[PDB]
């Protein structure tokens, strides 16, 4: 007659390694790292992201004619980019603070798009419908960005144009203008009729002269001219005011909008889905309480450590015999 | 660490399926194996917390790791690419570290499970039966069904031998 | 006969957290977190803060009118302003890295402010008591800033100015100045008489030449106009030299300066009061030697780890029963 | 526990004992009382009282001053230094937390530890003079006093008298 | 110690065994001497060696170039990289130091842990063929040779006798 | 007949530290912190760094006349500058982007320099030899940057200049160039004759148009004048344009370049060697498996964690005693 005492074991192959020991088959074990996604791009909150297709941002706001199958979405939780998206603006120059206003827009609570200065009434001294150009072809045919308008000079007539606009909505309102930069003063004089010209910008914040800088660029998309494009916050109850002797392109549409910091922006070709997510990474959302993960260091929402280790497994049985 | 799991007690019994620890009877009424009821009882719940205090402990904040820098800011972009990396290598180490030490005390955890069960029916026995060194224990008074039940009970009060 | 072995037990009803078990009480345990603090702005080293009560940074130095707040201070360990304080700039325009100016000004080891460029004295060919403006009140009439001065022409004639002030203190020195853009072009010849002016100015490092740029802003304090404000640090031995055929506004008063990097500037109504500590947050400071603290997440000084814990309880007794 | 001898074989504590953390109850002809362990509750005070010390003393910081301030134009850099401060707000949240729960198991098992070695001290002392209960109580065979108890406590423990 | 053995009731070590780690005095008729025990000791050093391995493999890191440079009017920059360095600084100055000393202790009570098992080894299988006199030393009661000795070290111990 | 049991002891006296007890003298103990460098700067992976000795960055690509010595390495794994190196823009002026630059030559895989605008040829509207100062000198004499012609106008006559180049390298081409600020407009006129002129550069990506600023600027090395400096990465197949009425320091020498990114500066008298090392600090190199190293904070490559302990001494045996 007898009593033994003992303990556990099964078919169990489960490993883990201790500080002692390497290897260890064990009865039972939990795995401590996230190493699966989803393959999708999800919704960050109860908000699914923007897609901009073949476009960029810069190419979103400007309206790029390419641009036209996209946005009146009156918010998302952060944007999404594909690597193969090359139309932005059509018209080389330089969009100054360009990576800054990426991050304000990364995210936004409400977006609304109206327009700031009517085309029919707003510009009755000078030409706006000649304003279009080769650089940004709408169906093989000269076109422009929707959003902006250039305005050239009205029959050997260009007049100190100024404009101003009193923001009225309960939000802050993007605005966006361009400056054209001829590339002879011929084309100069053909475009604006005054060789000497200046544009300026203000508001309660914002404020700068602009003067063109006339000078023979490398060819970039047929132009030699550039066309630099800038951009500002302006507070409720602010007004902006523009005025110009030539060379500036005014802004037709702008944005009421309500920013909520602290978000991102994804460059990736995978697919955009209606399923709920707590953390999004550029491969794939991730569906876990796990602690840490190795899918991808560039995350944005809650999301798990991530980690270098291929395997982080947690014995919770014992030895197995 | 305490001598019992991969000690004196070489194996374990694929034949006991009922819980973790547990006991195997040889008298006249038979054989068989029986896990002990309370005692995988407390690993079981003890073990679950453990693994849940190493995740519900790690609350993370809602932030958007990944910045945007143009070519005149290689800079500041290596300074966030070295904040990036600088985590990557703190959690990395710790988490690796983490798991290589609990899973240390996790197997001396259930080691000792087994040699205070083996502990706990040796000084009750005393007289009653001896060491065989196996983790075994040979009654000398006969032991029935009835008899092997006060000593998994604990309620081996009344010895009659 | 007998003999027991045992351990100790109490009336404790102390709890604590272990890997295995929650919520475990025990005999005798200690707190690893702090988190009380006595709701004081104290002195961070030896030296106490600079209060500036109702200004802020921007119309301390410059000199507002109001902000006439403890005068003179030789140092401070670092800087305090409430947030209901919005005396700065009063005249409307743009601080010229202004948080830069306020990250060095956050943490002084000594401060003298001297006339560098003495009212009666320097400027014999323009009007300097002139230079005042509704948009910067002292009792309802008209004023400015006390540590500038307001240069506009001497009676229909500005003529090219030409100060310059060498360095003979033993530390850097601190000089600030204003460009002013007039809203018209009549109110730039009202105020300097040439219609076409610059501004010069020019250290052994700093070099800049500023063109007044002359349109309508919208009102701000009553003023279409716009005032840049700006600062340079002239090294001992240097000099710095102002040249201005108009719109100069020239420093009336600088401030040698000896700074001590590494400090901040607390926003707070917290009271500030006479006490010693080595950890001071916005809500109060810290007087303590534990590892860890749950009051705020902004701290200044030798400071334990902010952690998001509600509590730290570390056992050093045993189980209680 | 981990020991079996805390909450295990000796399932509760003495609220009569208030000398110290671990020690005895006798009970012969000259009385009876709680007397804790001097060398032994000692120990585990210094020994206790060096690791509280440790997971502070090691905690010595640099002087440094959080929060930075940014204009409506960088709030790139803003949010950078948001990241690092939220991810040092990680780091030590998340170590802390497992710091208290890994050493408050350690020290549980360090006081179940010494009760078993304090109760191991003195059975392998007494082997045939007495016999075990199971509660963590030894019944002794021949008579003993207090000066008897004392050769326990003291370790010098005379074993040359064996009676039945 | 945490196990009782080490600097517990085995109160001393020996300079005399120079083998190995953990081993036997034994003292018969033959005569005396020290022998460290082959199978104990070897797994010692095998797990302290994959111990200390471990503290330093698993930490590999990235090429990276701390140090940045910051002109006088980018002080705010500067000091938030300051913050990150010295931030990294105190995380790892602390969690190195707590590690040591934790680990320390685990490496103490491990050996602690191997003295205990090797005399519990003994101990539960010479019950009654000899003593025990609590100082980690069992006295014989039959005769023991060099050839009864190996029976125990070996744990191949016969018992037809008394 | 007795048979104990024990364990080891020795003449050790390797003190180590555990969370219940201090100065615990063990057996046997190993290092984790290193702690201890070979006090040299070595090569970072198999290529060596680049020491510019008496001379500064800005002085080594402008071409300072006193940074002739030791340049043209096909490449460098980091830049090493000595605390006693003056010798940088001796034309007093600002270096727009200066920092930037320094970071992305910090490391380059291919840098080869040559002659984008060949001095006999390209200029034969205006002067390109009374281009020198006393700012500038070579032994005594007036001379000027190597990589950077001072073009003043050819007898009272200075005609709208428009060279460009265009890049037929495999690779970035760094093209450095400089806008001259007189101090009077006495000596605007002297230089180039025309009163009001302009300086364009453009590229593909890069476009600003140049005012000079005429005015008296404090005397910096006998110069009441300025001269910035400007630089720019042309892209392959990519062309930058000069076009300029004058106050224009045109570029003589370019830089085709191919940079690795992930390395930095390091300034220090540390003498520079031949050998290998994984990890580099400015006061030495670190060879070590270790975790943890408190040489110092400031380090390039795979290095171990910086800490600011005094010993990390691991235990590795057991207690010590008779
Ligand atoms: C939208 O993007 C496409 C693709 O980049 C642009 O078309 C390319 O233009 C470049 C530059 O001349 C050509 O070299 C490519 O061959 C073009 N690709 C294709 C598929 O045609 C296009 O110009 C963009 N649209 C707008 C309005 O800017
Ligand atoms: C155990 O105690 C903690 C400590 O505050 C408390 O928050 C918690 O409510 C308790 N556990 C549960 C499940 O309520
Ligand atoms: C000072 O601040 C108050 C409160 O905002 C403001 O109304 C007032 O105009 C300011 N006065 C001056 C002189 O700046």
């Amino acid at each position: 007659d007898t009593l033994c005492i003992g303990y556990h074991a099964n078919n169990s192959t489960d490993t883990v390694d201790t500080v002692l020991e390497k290897n260890v088959t064990v009865t039972h074990s939990v795995n401590l790292l996230e190493d699966k996604h989803n393959g999708k791009l999800c919704k960050l909150r109860g908000v699914a992201p923007l897609h901009l297709g073949k476009c960029n941002i810069a190419g979103w706001i400007l309206g790029n004619p390419e641009c036209e199958s996209l946005s009146t979405a009156s918010s998302w939780s952060y944007i999404v980019e594909t690597p193969s998206s090359d139309n932005g603006t059509c018209y080389p120059g330089d969009f100054i603070d360009y990576e800054e206003l990426r991050e304000q827009l990364s995210s936004v609570s409400s977006f609304e798009r109206f327009e700031i200065f009517p085309k029919t009434s707003s510009w009755p001294n000078h030409d706006s419908n000649k304003g279009v150009t080769a650089a940004c072809p709408h169906a093989g045919a000269k076109s422009f960005y929707k959003n902006l308008i250039w305005l050239v000079k009205k029959g050997n007539s260009y007049p100190k144009l100024s404009k101003s606009y009193i923001n009225d909505k309960g939000k802050e309102v993007l605005v966006l203008w361009g400056i054209h930069h001829p590339s002879t003063s011929a084309d100069q004089q053909s475009l604006y009729q005054n060789a000497d010209t200046y544009v300026f910008v203000g508001s309660s914040r914002y404020s700068k002269k602009f003067k063109p800088e006339i000078a023979i660029r490398p060819k970039v998309r047929e132009q030699e001219g550039r066309m630099n494009y800038y951009w500002t916050l302006v507070e409720p109850g602010d007004k902006i005011t523009f005025e110009a002797t030539g060379n500036l392109v005014v802004p037709r549409y702008a944005f009421a909008m309500e920013r909520n910091a602290g978000s991102g922006i994804i460059i990736s070709d995978t697919p955009v889905h209606d399923c709920n997510t707590t953390c999004q990474t550029p491969k794939g959302a991730i569906n876990t309480s796990l602690p840490f993960q190795n899918i991808h260091p560039i995350t944005i929402g809650k999301c798990p450590k991530y980690v270098k280790s291929t395997k982080l497994r947690l014995a919770t049985g014992l030895r197995n015999i | 660490l305490f001598g019992a799991i991969a000690g004196f007690i070489e194996g374990g019994w694929t034949g006991m399926v009922d819980g973790w620890y547990g006991y195997h009877h040889q008298n006249e009424q038979g054989s068989g194996y029986a896990a002990d009821l309370k005692s995988t009882q407390n690993a079981i719940d003890e073990i679950t917390n453990k693994v849940n205090s190493v995740i519900e402990k790690m609350n993370t904040q809602f932030t958007a790791v990944g910045k945007e820098f143009n070519h005149l800011e290689k800079r500041i972009e290596n300074l966030n690419k070295k904040v990036d990396d600088g985590f990557l290598d703190i959690w990395t180490y710790n988490a690796e570290l983490l798991v290589l030490l609990e899973n240390e005390r996790t197997l001396d955890y259930h080691d000792s499970n087994v040699k205070n069960l083996y502990e706990k029916v040796r000084s009750q026995l005393k007289n009653n039966a001896k060491e065989i060194g196996n983790g075994c224990f040979e009654f000398y008074h006969k032991c029935d069904n009835t008899c092997m039940e006060s000593v998994k009970n604990g309620t081996y009060d009344y010895p009659k031998y």
